[PDB]
């Protein structure tokens, strides 16, 4: 993820 | 609302105050809600100037403004984050982590979080520059509740990004260094901190069983189950992801999950109105039914087989695929008594109705499950009755149609079923 500042089966 | 030209004019002046005002204008431009002109700022060659400003200990405001601007630039595409990294921003931000101004250190934390969140390469580069030690030093307090809420949230999110991504997974020594603080944060009260800690744990448990073991050794599974029983979806989602990842491992790790009481939460999860929650919970159940026979028995005791029958009868098609997988694992590893119980709960009709789907994989899974149930009946001598059941719900016609399928395995298995039992 990035944020701007404002203001058995291992896989399914 | 300055223009990029005016910003450049001010930043290129030999006046620290004019530079500060131009940098603040750039920050405000990059902080607007609609289409920040990141590419225009980069083309103007402003990143090196911001990076140089990061080191102006004599002027903390310009440090803060340039850190904010660079944070917002690094929040965009991989090319823009790369532009930030190429300016030498990583070591400058790491040096700012120890700033006496809390807002500046927090901004550096945010920027490093964006950089690491770009991908595994930049994550490992941030780690090589020595960020983990100062980051964790920021959290070395007797009570996390004394820290500012936003500061703690940003620290947790950045740490989670350092635990994120694979190919390759984070360095083992870095994971070992971070995990204790992650446990601490996982016992915090703030919902956002809890969500981000659960996401970090989900990242760390996504991989080979050795990583799952590193996590499970810390004793976090009971807390993960407690959070699984939370009301906030942003907490349940990562908690459920982590639990599923863990149960993809060895029988001992799955048993650690079961002993913490996770199954008691699955009546709600398997009926959750959020389709993704239902799918993830059914996938977790499918991996649990692939375990030992006592673990299948524990699934039975918690009354979860009727919930699997329900999910198989009505749910999103992907959830139904996960449920078919769970049934096939159950019937492959389960005893004859457990398979008979499964039949008594009403699995035949939904499993046969699902054979009309335009998906080959679920068809093969369902045929394997049917073969397993038929083997159990053979062991009991009730094959005739089971064939009667499959015929009454219209399933014999479905297998007869599967005879003429475009897949070798499907046609072959349908033929074997109809000739060996029907």
């Amino acid at each position: 993820e990035k944020r701007r500042k404002f203001l058995k089966r291992k896989v399914w | 609302n300055w223009s990029v030209e005016d910003i450049v004019k001010g930043i290129n002046s030999n006046n620290l105050e004019s530079q500060l005002q131009a940098t603040q204008a750039a920050r405000k431009l990059l902080s607007r809600e609609k289409q920040p002109p990141i590419d225009n700022i980069i083309r103007a060659g402003l990143i090196p100037k911001f990076v140089s400003f990061l080191g102006k200990t004599d002027c903390s405001p310009i440090q803060f403004e340039s850190a904010w601007a660079l944070t917002n630039i690094a929040s965009g595409t991989s090319e823009q984050t790369k532009a930030v990294v190429d300016g030498g921003a990583i070591p400058a931000f790491i040096s700012l982590l120890a700033s006496p101004h809390a807002h500046i250190s927090e901004q550096a934390v945010w920027a490093l979080g964006n950089i690491a969140g770009d991908g595994s390469a930049f994550r490992d580069l941030v780690i090589k520059h020595g960020a983990i030690d100062p980051l964790l030093a920021l959290l070395a307090v007797p009570d996390l509740s004394t820290l500012a809420c936003g500061y703690l949230r940003n620290l947790t999110w950045t740490l989670s990004n350092l635990c994120r991504n694979k190919n390759p997974a984070p360095p083992l020594d870095a994971v070992e260094q971070i995990l204790p603080t992650l446990v601490r944060l996982l016992h915090h009260n703030d919902p956002e901190v809890l969500a981000d800690s659960c996401w970090a744990i989900s990242y760390l448990t996504d991989g080979p069983n050795e990583r799952i073991e590193m996590v499970v050794k810390k004793g976090v599974v009971p807390q993960l189950v407690k959070l699984l029983g939370a009301t906030e979806l942003p907490i349940v989602t990562p908690a459920l992801r982590a639990i599923g990842n863990i149960v993809t491992g060895t029988d001992e790790q799955t048993q650690k999950v079961i002993d913490a009481g996770a199954l008691a939460v699955f009546p709600s999860l398997l009926t959750n109105p959020k389709t993704n929650i239902q799918k993830e919970a059914t996938w977790t159940m499918s991996n649990i039914t692939a375990g030992r026979q006592d673990q299948i028995q524990q699934v039975v005791n918690h009354g979860l087989v009727p919930f699997l029958v329900g999910v198989l009868s009505k749910a999103d098609f992907k959830t139904q695929k996960e449920a078919a997988w769970a049934i096939t694992n159950y019937t492959s590893g389960g005893t004859v008594e457990q398979i008979v119980y499964l039949v008594h709960c009403g699995i035949i009709e939904p499993l046969m109705n699902l054979l009309s789907a335009k998906d080959t994989k679920i068809i093969q899974v369902i045929l394997d499950a049917i073969s397993n149930i038929f083997q159990a009946a053979e062991k009991l001598g009730e094959t005739e009755k089971l064939s009667i059941m499959i015929e009454e719900c219209g399933g014999l016609d479905k297998i007869e149609a599967l005879q003429r399928h475009e897949n070798e395995s499907v046609y072959k298995a349908s033929l074997n079923l109809i000739e060996k039992y029907f």
